[PDB]
């Protein structure tokens, strides 16, 4: 029930977009954005129409 | 240079030490830095003018249940700042924590020390 990837290393002043997208009129998922620790960066939105999920994160590391 | 001294101690779970600054010196720059030796602690600073314990303040975020994990960040922010006069990161490769506060008003003040909220898994 739990889905996780790994990202390649990211250059700093560099942007992350993500989007999930429904096909079998599933519910809606969770997901969030961590480091290879575990620590929280970003979390998930849903908007009006529900029908997909987007999040947008900036490194400056 | 000025006054620098070496602190040691252990942290329990969810538990700080206080110590508090007989006088804050008029235009002087205060340097903290901590580096967790054993466990996996997560260092956290904090100041403040009172001694009142954030303990209760802490675990109140902690305890919360709110599915959405955005209040989690942004209750853990609010939380800080409406409290703590200043605080830092905590963990991390380089700086785990170091935090440079100025306080141009003279007095007794309260340096915290402690840990936050995260996961490791």
């Amino acid at each position: 029930r739990y889905l996780t990837q790994h990202t390649r290393n990211l250059q700093p002043g560099d942007t992350f977009h993500a989007l999930v997208e429904p096909i079998g009129e599933a519910p809606l998922p969770r997901l969030r954005l961590t480091d290879s620790g575990g620590k929280p960066l970003a979390f998930g939105l849903i908007d009006q129409p529900g029908e997909s999920v987007e999040l947008n994160y900036t490194c400056d590391q | 240079e000025g006054r620098v001294q070496h602190f040691t101690g252990y942290i329990e779970d969810g538990r700080g030490i206080f110590y508090s600054l007989p006088d804050m010196k008029q235009g002087d720059i205060i340097y903290a830095s901590m580096q967790n030796t054993g466990g996996n602690l997560d260092p956290l600073v904090g100041i403040m003018a009172e001694e009142i314990d954030p303990a209760v303040s802490l675990g109140q975020v902690l305890e919360k249940a709110l599915a959405s994990e955005n209040d989690l960040i942004s209750e853990l922010t609010a939380v800080a700042d409406r409290i703590f006069l200043g605080w830092d990161d905590d963990g991390g490769k380089g700086y785990s924590a170091s935090l440079e506060f100025t306080i141009p008003r003279d007095g007794t003040y309260h340096i915290f020390a402690g840990s936050t909220i995260t996961n490791q898994r």
